[PDB]
């Protein structure tokens, strides 16, 4: 069923810097996609920062995946509208603990 | 990396406490998290103490943890045993790469018998499963590919690990990966020769074993992990056999 339609995160939050559990950002550029660019995370330690700012491996950090929306090209390379697909991305991190 | 030592066998009366200690030869204890387990002659072993003093449900509440962090040492006690208490109880923990379980302890309750105890079920109970599955028998140079059906969790949300047992020796600890696949652990005699994967899609773990050796002969268990090197659920193991 066809139907109409027409028309980086460090810019505004610095959580990825700030997090217990924080996070670097990869650019994922595909214009064949849209939005173009994703940002993915990564996360930097496998464990977390504690109280005294020290890697902490009590804890994990750990990726928050999570399937979102994309529009893409269904002729490869012909920009003459396109599929809608899901994709798995990491958008951000968070400290699992095993203390619960 | 690192080795846990603790004593091959004790023993003590009915009744009375008994303490089990593990030492740590390298690298400082109070960094890492301390488990125990719990094994019977011809079981799956089964956690009695995680993060180093945290008892499941289930776990009577004569089981206790703790750690000394000068000797670099945990303990397991165990106060008015009870003669199902006779198992072998294994400690366990881990570093940035690596996990390592103790040699295991062999615990006698004198006075011979009065009572007995059973084996848990597969996956440790609950609704977690843990389905092993893929063992055979294969000449040395061979190939195997073994696989974990995971069901009753958020798999992708769970470390994962395989850890290996010949019949008649120790727990030893094969290889991890985070609930994500992005990261991946391997003991050094298996560097090179064994790949961990998951899917994460079909709620399956995969362990792809090259270049088999007959060292490499054991019964291979899928597991479950609250952290990396925190255990918490077994499979009941599918048997590797590497022989000319
Ligand atoms: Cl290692």
């Amino acid at each position: 069923r066809t139907v109409m339609v027409n028309l980086n995160p460090k810019r505004s939050s610095d959580y990825y810097n700030r997090s217990t559990s924080p996070w670097n950002l990869h650019r994922n550029e595909d214009p064949e996609r849209y939005p173009s660019v994703i940002w993915e995370a990564q996360c930097r330690h496998l464990g977390c920062i504690n109280a005294d700012g020290n890697v902490d491996y009590h804890m994990n950090s750990v990726p928050i995946q999570q399937e979102i929306l994309v529009l893409r090209r269904e002729p490869p390379h012909s920009p003459n509208s396109f599929r809608l697909e899901k994709i798995l991305v990491s958008v951000g991190c968070t400290c699992v603990t095993p203390i619960v | 990396n690192f080795m846990l030592t603790q004593p091959h066998s004790v023993s003590e009366s009915p009744g009375k406490t008994v303490t089990i200690s593990c030492t740590r030869s390298s690298g400082s204890l109070a960094n890492y998290y301390v488990q125990w387990y719990q094994q019977r002659p011809g079981c799956s072993p089964t956690i009695v103490i995680f993060a180093n003093n945290q008892r499941p449900s289930g776990v009577p509440d004569r089981f206790s943890g703790s750690i000394d962090s000068s000797s670099n040492s945990a303990s397991l006690t165990i106060s008015g045993l009870k003669t199902e208490d006779e198992a072998d109880y294994y400690c366990q923990t881990y570093d940035p790469y690596s996990v390592v379980f103790g040699g295991g302890t062999k615990l006698t309750v004198l006075g011979g018998s009065g009572g007995s105890g059973g084996c848990p079920p597969c996956g440790s109970g609950g609704e977690v499963q843990l389905l092993e599955s893929g063992g055979g028998l294969v000449q040395p140079g061979g190939s195997l590919r073994l696989s974990c059906a995971a069901s009753g969790f958020g798999f992708s949300s769970y470390a994962m690990s395989w850890v290996r047992q010949a019949p008649g020796k120790g727990l030893e600890w094969v290889s991890a990966i985070s609930g994500s696949g992005g990261s991946t652990y391997y003991a050094d005699s298996v560097k090179g020769r064994f790949t961990i994967s998951r899917d994460n899609s079909k709620n399956t773990l995969y362990l792809q074993m090259n270049s088999l050796r007959a060292e490499d002969t054991a019964v291979y268990y899928c597991a479950r992990d609250l952290i990396h090197g925190v255990t918490r659920n077994w499979g009941c193991g599918t048997l590797v056999t590497v022989s000319s």
